């Protein structure tokens, strides 16, 4: 059948900026297509429907436009809440295929991480296990890459990491990173520290 | 305008069968059409099929009518997809969509873990720790299903914030959340963790000190 | 040949909604697909805000025809729901006429044209509420005459 | 007894086609040059017929999908000769954008693309009186293809 | 049914000036109205349809309008070739009545009627008849009155006249008299009068032949 | 656009029967109907019934069946009026219509006349002017067509050359027999030094007449 194809597959634009995102079907679907907004965890909403009608509760600063093959949504400036991944769907018939999708964030000033590192808790280890937690808030860009150094050596193997969405003042994002292990291990090794790489510095920003 | 309403989150481990609703309400959808989708974790909107609303007859993508079964009921205006012989890629929040005019009506998605877990109550860890701020944190580990209530001080607090979502492996879900305060408030002032679980019936406030 | 003949009669009365329907569904698409719209030699219609007169003088137009077509439709067993249509369509026109103010020139916004005979938009004040109505008055009287037209064909197999 | 109603679907569908062309029809010969009055109903408004012009292509791209859509053995040659005349009328409003792609398109200029009784058919309206023949072909034989096989009840 | 009642019975208008004629329906007929012009002897000619649209040939001097129940045809000046009787339809299902219609005749200046007076023709006297017949040419108004004597007495039966419809050119009407009589009756009476009284003249125009005379 | 054409004229007699036809042809009536008109002598425009051009389904006006009766032939796309039991109120000229859009296509018209008349042809006899004074230099001549049926006759002068200046009159019926006059004026410019003649064809008592008219 039709196949939908979106672009540009991944963007950041600052605050104020305007963008143009593009939906392209493989045949003509006259003009029946609607656009989506989808952030994380939240179901996707109707922002423009019939390539150019605004549906409801969507500011007047998106827009639709297009005919024949190519569509476009529009936001003129941008605002800290437009992030998210957006979507094509052409309504018409059978199937209602969707695009893949174009990642839009907002781009903002590179921001530091502010790392925090948190030895096992009390009763956790009266359970029989162990885990230390390292918290990287508040940075910019996304990309960041941790791991964790012990007495002198490193480990990898068991490790579970969890990554924020796009905070939707300050543009800023937060992992959390948890290593657990049996306490056999832990009880040896006095201090223990934790090792991320962010573009923010060449270094890498070091807490124990 | 036009409502639909789905069905609870269902959990089921593979092997077993699930059917979801979606119930309409409001206008006439304008082809007599009610959708599908599917939407798998990190895979985006992906279309299942349709019924048609007047008569019934199924009509599914070539991907989904082995396992899949549509079916509709008229008085209630409710649409059910039925999975038989779930499998892991199976986990998924599913969506029932339909259209009026050229508008599309959605929601409120339905979501569906199929996994060999049982219901387990978690572990919730109090992280205790220069610069007049300090950060705290709080680890909820090894539980299941799916959601877990965690709030700071009964939401009393919540400036400073960082609440990161849960992630499955070894069929049981970890969360974690930090909490960031100037050091005039703590110790000084009662802070504390609000953990539920209401699955496993659990209710658990935990106070982090020194 | 008692039926041969009702069945024939149920499917008069179901061929005259369908068209009533059809007409209906074109106002739909010049709401949602020719508003703030011209005639593009490439790209089929493109952007042309706010002169929205003529059109709705279109949709007016139409509208005076499906009150046509209902007026003349005639069945007694469907009469309530027949008669439940024909009001909406007067409603309808008569809420048309009503904001020619707003509608009545040339240069209708392409707002005001939304809320007249874009029965999905967010606000509906000069028409789209109505048409809706209309739209769902049609359909219970298509739904109906549907079921008339299946208790006849139905006839013959039991 | 299902062939039978498996040609109902294709009459049903020309039907619409046919509905969907009769509304050009009202709009072009009684909204061009109008506007809408509270105690009239239709006034005179001369020489701003752009957006009628826009609905009624709008309309006939929906009539292009309807037709576009039909398929059947039996009745495919008159269906491809109906599409193709849609095509080609289309293409014909699309080609007179000078006349009909602006806000203040004249009365003449509006009855000469869309009002297929007019004495001039320069911009349009020989395409559709064309359109309009095509799919009345092929709603008499769409309404052959039932008609013989309901014959069956009776003979 | 909708019926259709057309205002005014006639109208007698110059060239150059307006004429407004006036179609009511007795029910609301969605501008599903057409007019038509008829000349005498001819099918009649549609002008406009669908209420407002002009059919084909029709001059941009022709109009339509009105919605609902009323509705008129309008032609902002008169040309002398818009003689005739006028008809709105209604056009739509069934029935597709008529008004009434609506004589238009052309007002003009006055013109003295051009008589001639004509001997029975030979061949028709070996007939077994005889004809005296009087042409009364390019006359207006219409209205005119024609008189038959014999010798000095009148004539009263056997008489038979026919007018032209309005002149096309100049809106003048024409006049045929004629007297085809037993030949034995015609070979008796001496002189034979053919004259006709119009508003032009007080007292009528004489034009008179003799028999033996010439 | 649509053309409508009719039946030749007709001419019976109170009691016989007679049956018209109106062959369509070009597009399809978008309302798939064929209406026929009445419009006796004196009288307007009178909507007489309409038949579907699908089913052959008929519908009169309560003034005509009983009577009247209408019928279609599908391949030909040919209507037909058929009146029983003909009555001198019956002469009318029957138009035959239908619409392609909202525009009314028409004519040409069937004209009947039912009359105890035959056919006859007509007697010419041309109209010379007196002598004595050829008062005003234009002569205005006359030719006179008398005692015939039906209608038609054609008349011309010098085959149609001679066009200014005439006025034919329109036939009247009087017992049974047409009676046409026509008057042709000139100025003695030219009468009687050239050659002006009278033209009058009548096909159907197959006569064909000229008379010159002199001194």
């Amino acid at each position: 059948d039709i196949q939908m194809t979106q672009s540009p597959a991944s963007l950041s634009v600052s605050v104020g900026e305007s963008v143009t995102i593009i939906c392209r079907a493989s045949e003509n679907i006259n003009s029946n297509l609607a656009w989506y907004q989808q952030k994380q965890g939240k179901p996707p909403q109707l922002l423009v429907y019939a390539a150019t009608n605004l549906a409801g509760g969507v500011p007047s600063r998106f827009s639709g436009s297009g005919s024949g093959t190519q569509y476009s949504l529009k936001i003129n400036s941008l605002q800290s809440e437009d992030f998210g991944t957006y979507y094509c769907q052409h309504v018409w018939g059978s199937p209602w295929t969707f695009g893949g999708g174009t990642k839009l964030e907002i781009k903002r000033a590179d921001a530091a991480p502010t790392v925090s590192i948190f030895p096992p808790s009390s009763e956790q280890l009266t359970s029989g296990g162990a885990s230390v937690v390292c918290f990287l808030n508040n940075f910019y860009p996304k990309d960041i890459n941790v791991k964790w150094k012990i007495d002198g050596s490193e480990r990898q193997n068991g490790v579970l990491n969890s990554w924020t969405d796009q905070d939707s003042k300050d543009s800023t994002y937060s992992m959390s990173s948890t290593l657990t292990l049996t306490k056999d291990e832990y009880e040896r090794h006095n201090s223990y520290t934790c090792e991320a790489t962010h573009k923010t510095s060449t270094s890498p920003i070091v807490k124990s | 305008e036009v409502q639909l309403e789905e069905s609870g989150p269902e959990q089921k481990k593979p092997g077993e069968t699930v059917m979801m609703s979606c119930k309409a309400s409001g206008y006439t959808f304008t082809d007599h059409s009610m959708h599908w989708v599917k939407q798998a974790p990190g895979k985006g909107l992906k279309w299942m099929g349709w019924i048609n609303t007047e008569t019934g007859e199924p009509t599914c993508a070539d991907d989904f009518k082995g396992r899949f079964a549509l079916s509709l009921e008229t008085s209630s205006r409710t649409a059910f997809l039925q999975i038989n012989n779930l499998k892991n890629e199976d986990t998924a929040i599913y969506f029932c969509i339909g259209r009026w005019g050229y508008y599309v009506y959605w929601g409120q998605g339905t979501t569906l873990v199929v996994s060999s877990a049982k219901t387990t109550a978690p572990s919730v860890y109090p992280l205790a720790p220069t610069g007049s701020s300090v950060t705290l944190g709080c680890l909820v580990k090894g539980y299941f299903p799916e959601p877990v209530t965690l709030t700071w001080n009964s939401g009393s607090l919540s400036s400073g914030v960082h609440t990161f979502p849960a992630v499955l492996q070894s069929d049981l879900y970890t969360l974690s959340s930090s909490v960031t305060v100037t050091s005039s408030t703590w110790p000084s002032q009662s802070i504390t963790c609000n953990v539920a679980h209401p699955a496993s019936s659990t209710k658990v406030d935990k106070k982090i000190e020194p | 040949t008692e039926i041969s003949k009702k069945i024939t009669d149920s499917n008069a009365v179901l061929l005259a909604v369908k068209e009533v329907e059809a007409l209906l569904s074109s106002i739909d698409e010049i709401a949602a697909k020719a508003i703030g719209k011209k005639i593009h030699q490439n790209n089929g219609l493109d952007t042309e805000n706010n002169h929205n007169g003529s059109l709705l003088a279109g949709a007016y137009a139409i509208s005076t025809l499906i009150k046509q077509k209902l007026d003349g439709l005639k069945n007694e067993g469907l009469k309530e729901k027949i008669d439940a249509a024909k009001k909406c369509s007067e409603t309808f026109t008569n809420k048309l006429k009503e904001k020619h103010t707003d509608l009545g020139k040339e240069g209708v916004t392409d707002a005001d044209a939304k809320e007249a005979i874009l029965k999905t938009n967010g606000t509906k004040t000069k028409g789209a509420e109505e048409l809706g109505k209309l739209f769902e008055s049609v359909e219970v009287l298509s739904k109906a005459a549907k079921e008339m037209l299946a208790n006849s064909v139905k006839e013959l197999t039991s």
